[PDB]
RNA sequence: AAACCGGUUGAUCCUGCCGGACCCGACCGCUAUCGGGGUAGGGCUAAGCCAUGCGAGUCGCGCGCCCGGGGGCGCCCGGGAGCGGCGCACGGCUCAGUAACACGUGCCUAACCUAACCUCGGGAGGGGGACACCCCCGGGAAACUGGGGUCAAUCCCCCAUAGGGGAAGGGCGCUGGAAGGCCCCUUCCCCGAAAGGGCUGGCGGCCGAUCCGCCGCCAGUCGCCCGAGGGUGGGGGCACGGCCCAUCAGGUAGUUGGCGGGUUAAAGGCCCGCCAAGCCGAAGACGGGUAGGGGCGGUGAGAGCCGCGAGCCCCGAGAUGGGCACUGAGACAAGGGCCCAGGCCCUACGGGGUGCAGCAGGCGCGAAUACUCCGCAAUGCGGGCAACCGCGACGGGGCUACCCCGAGUGCCGGGCGAAGAGCCCGGCUUUUGCCCGGUCUAAAAAGCCGGGAGAAUAAGCGGGGGGCAAGUCUGGUGUCAGCCGCCGCGGUAAUACCAGCUCCGCGAGUGGUCGGGGUGUUUACUGGGCUUAAAGCGCCCGUAGCCGGCCCGGCAAGUCGCUCCUGAAAUCCCCGGGCUCAA
């Protein structure tokens, strides 16, 4: 259904991170949803949920095997600053979403003054 | 300025198809353009700490870096041939080393050598009191006496200590020393200096370099002598 | 001030002049045999047969020092790919070889000859909705050339 | 696959041309389900004209002011209009000019400049000024712009020193193949630096809530100035290489050279004063024509031929035509300036703006063509200590028979049918199409995993006389209508036209016309021919060129062998690996 393990973990001092690329079994089912593969990843690595991130989890041409990229950083600060603003906001849920919100609209803003 | 990657050197560990049109440009620093690999593209492609540009400039910014005793927080600086790279949360301490197969690869050294660099001597000029300034084959410079000055020729080599800004020891270009080449494709054969034809230029005289029976042929130009028959500083 | 642009692969297997009632009569039979779906993929054939009988061709004409690193590794892939049976053959024996053999690696043509499909076109439907598996994944291509090591790992659903 | 076939004869062997068959590129017709990969698309057509929108910013850690919230120490946070620094000379387009040091390869500058960055050595002292935003007033249709007041700087200037240049003389010394160079000494003339500025923390002092600063020291840090070298970009020079025509044979007069100067960052008839007659040309000047050059591309078994030498990368040139300048390290500057020409738009008639060869888009031309879409997430660049910001570059999708790759338009058994198509019967499958979820995506779309019903949603184009695979089957017409790349049919019994039936070739393609290659040993180096088929000048002398007896000795230029520095990347061939294989 769903066999999930670590296939590697590298660590990344000079970012503050750690980045797992994990192996996924999934005969015969869909591909596990992200929030998944974090709530295992937490549960594996003793640490919170908000700690880990996906980047990507890409599933094999006619097999239900998929591999996927994530990293788990140290504190939600240096996190927040280093992972893009959409992995953040596919990740962390709603406060992603009002992240990207926030940038849209300071966007708008000084273009609205170059205009 | 800008770099398109097909005109990008050739000799980078980078993929000439797959990616974008650009590659980093180096910043006009402490080497040559087409030899020397910027440092951007040695956090992201050589280390592989960085996943983009993006986090390359982040870790080179925040002072992580230090090439040859001095922090960089320029993600252009050019990084050459005998630089030390040292990472500070790491603490892991590479040199450019001529290498067979990448042509210019980042192999770790000892802390005790993390503090010498074999600079080889490019030229010498007479500058104001009389003095002596070696000109070095990255580019840097060094102002000595006239006397210590006369007996350092062309083609010699100098380990050089970075933090005391001295000659920790001088390395004659003469027969029977051992010698690295440092560039076109005899790239990072070591071997004995066994035989010279002497041209008309110096810089073209043909050098043949011996490792037991392996002989190898270049120019003057393309040879650097890193001591007797035990290099100085480890180079493989 | 020109750009290079990709060309067809089985023109070397194409005939130039199709009109020829013989040349017709063989390439129907090998059509109807194989389960083949159009002219185009016996041309293919042909064409991959034509690279292996020209590299022997070329391997031949180098002298033995030239032939010496490239003879034993060619064969090799031969044998791995299954086109030629003995890999210690000699050279000029590849120059006989037969787009028949090529043929026979073919995922449909394997499906078929292991008895798994009632027919070569029953063959070709299993590949093509998905039933035939490949050491456990899916190869829906029917003109997948199957190598020796991944033959007996031919699986249905 | 190193290939032949049809045609000139009553028949025969030749010559020799034309056609067939293949690949590629452009346009076009009929038809068209899905997916993947890719740097396809007003080039081949007017560098023709353009409505509209967007397309270079960034920095408060250079500077003062204003506004709002907070707090007491000496400010914290946010915003505004600006000055100021850096960038805008990169990036994007297109192919008029150019037959040229434009381009390519190989070398130079000892005849030169270069902001930003690197390194080594040294320096940062005294003093002064103005202009924005702003406030009080405006003027003008708009563009734009005036006066007074007032706070600053890493803004502007002077002074000192360092340093620099010119002329001349001398020298151990340095570099270098070689000094007209560097350094040292000597003399005079001349020019002539700097921001200790910002931040952080610490110390001390002056000062006041009408302040939230100023000053002196220290450390860190980002900075500023001089000298030398490097780096990068750029200017300039040299040898050689790559088109057609003689129905173009003489061309040149600053032209060729010398000498002395001016200018330049720097050599040069680059320009100027004098002096001489030189310079180029049949080994093709000059003249005309065509064309951006290269990597490279198509074709052929190959030599070779062609440029589809459009798209992708490098160099060049240009920004309606022709000129000329400002600033700046760098322009004589595509979205900066000035003028002539030639258009056009707004106006309040006094004025102002403008040329898409930027990304979309419109008109025009033509045989011939895409959205006035989404994002700065990837690749990079400018700015910034940084965080970050911007970018029609770039990335993503859209449209479009752009090129390559993989598939579907069912499988199995039985019957009728002909062994065919098709229909029916019984069973199987769900690629595909349709609906849903996860994943994916900057977000979408697509892709992949999984789930639902279902045979169910999906084949055309050309042809059947020989070449050349496929009908002397049927009807119609009757040298008419029509076919016909060539040979040839049709004038009553048409295998060739018009239709039916049927068969053939390829197939999501299949055809028409063009251009290239093959064809073609019809351009012949490999490798043709000239008695009569086309082709020996009516004959001879001879210049360049090409071709040239024997032996010995020297060289080592061609030649051959090895090696090195090179001939950017992509492209091409081989090998290994990763996308489901494939591409
Ligand atoms: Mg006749
Ligand atoms: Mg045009
Ligand atoms: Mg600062
Ligand atoms: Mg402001
Ligand atoms: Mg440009
Ligand atoms: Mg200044
Ligand atoms: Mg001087
Ligand atoms: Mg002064
Ligand atoms: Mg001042
Ligand atoms: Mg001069
Ligand atoms: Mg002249
Ligand atoms: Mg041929
Ligand atoms: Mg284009
Ligand atoms: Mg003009
Ligand atoms: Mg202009
Ligand atoms: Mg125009
Ligand atoms: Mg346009
Ligand atoms: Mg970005
Ligand atoms: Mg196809
Ligand atoms: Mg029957
Ligand atoms: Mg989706
Ligand atoms: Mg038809
Ligand atoms: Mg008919
Ligand atoms: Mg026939
Ligand atoms: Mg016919
Ligand atoms: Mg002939
Ligand atoms: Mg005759
Ligand atoms: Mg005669
Ligand atoms: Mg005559
Ligand atoms: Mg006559
Ligand atoms: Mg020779």
């Amino acid at each position: 259904e769903a066999q999930f393990n670590i296939l590697s973990l590298r660590e990344n001092k000079l970012l503050g991170r750690k980045e797992v690329l994990v192996e996924i079994l999934h005969r015969k089912s869909s591909t596990p949803t992200r929030q998944s593969v974090r709530e295992w990843l937490a549960k594996q690595l003793g640490v919170e949920v908000d700690k880990i991130f996906v980047r990507k989890i890409k599933t094999e041409y006619g097999i239900g095997k998929s591999k996927a990229e994530v990293h788990v950083y140290t504190d939600g600060a240096l996190a927040r600053v280093i992972e893009p603003l959409y992995i953040l906001a596919r990740n962390l849920g709603e406060e992603g979403k009002k992240l990207l919100e926030e940038a849209r609209k300071r966007r708008n803003e000084r273009r609205e003054k170059r205009r | 300025v800008h770099l398109r990657k097909s005109l990008a050197p050739y000799w980078w560990p980078i993929p000439r198809k797959a990616g974008g049109v650009w590659a980093v440009r180096p910043s006009t620093g402490p080497h040559s353009l087409e030899y020397s690999l910027p440092l951007a593209v040695v956090v992201r492609d050589v280390l592989r700490y960085a996943k983009t540009l993006r986090e390359a400039r982040y870790i080179i910014s925040r002072g992580y870096i230090k090439v040859d005793g001095v922090v960089r927080k320029d993600y252009k600086f050019p990084i050459g041939l005998m630089d030390v790279v040292e990472i500070v949360p790491t603490g892991e301490i590479y040199r450019v080393v001529p290498d067979e197969a990448k042509y210019y690869d980042l192999k770790p050294i000892p802390s005790s050598e993390a503090a010498l660099k074999p600079l080889r001597v490019e030229g010498k000029t007479a500058v104001s009191g009389g003095r002596i300034q070696l000109h070095f084959h990255d580019g840097r410079n060094l102002i000595l006496p006239p006397d210590v000055g006369r007996q350092i020729k062309t083609f010699d080599t100098v380990v050089y200590d970075l933090e005391n800004k001295a000659i920790k020891t001088h390395l004659p270009l003469r027969l029977g020393q051992l010698a690295v080449v440092t560039h076109g494709g005899n790239i990072g054969f070591v071997g004995q200096f066994f035989e010279v034809v002497w041209t008309l230029k110096r810089r073209q005289s043909v050098v043949a370099l011996r490792k037991g029976e392996e002989v190898r042929r270049t120019i003057l130009d393309y040879i650097m002598v890193i001591g007797t028959e035990a290099p100085v500083v480890k180079i493989s | 001030g020109g750009l290079k642009k990709p060309k067809k692969k089985y023109l070397a297997g194409k005939p130039k002049k199709i009109w020829n009632k013989q040349l017709l009569l063989e390439e129907l039979q090998l059509m109807g045999e194989y389960g083949l779906r159009n002219k185009k993929e016996l041309w293919l054939a042909r064409a991959r047969l034509k690279w292996i009988v020209r590299r022997a061709r070329a391997l031949l004409s180098m002298t033995a020092e030239e032939r010496a690193p490239l003879e034993v590794p060619f064969k090799e892939k031969l044998y791995k790919m299954g086109f030629i049976e003995d890999p210690n053959v000699p050279l000029d024996r590849i120059l006989s070889l037969d787009v028949r053999a090529i043929l026979e690696r073919r995922l449909q043509t394997l499906v078929f000859r292991m008895g798994l499909a009632k027919s070569i076109h029953h063959a070709r439907q299993l590949v093509v909705h998905g039933h035939v598996l490949v050491a456990g994944r899916r190869v829906t291509s029917p003109g997948f050339l199957v190598p020796r090591e991944l033959e007996d790992k031919i699986t249905i659903e």
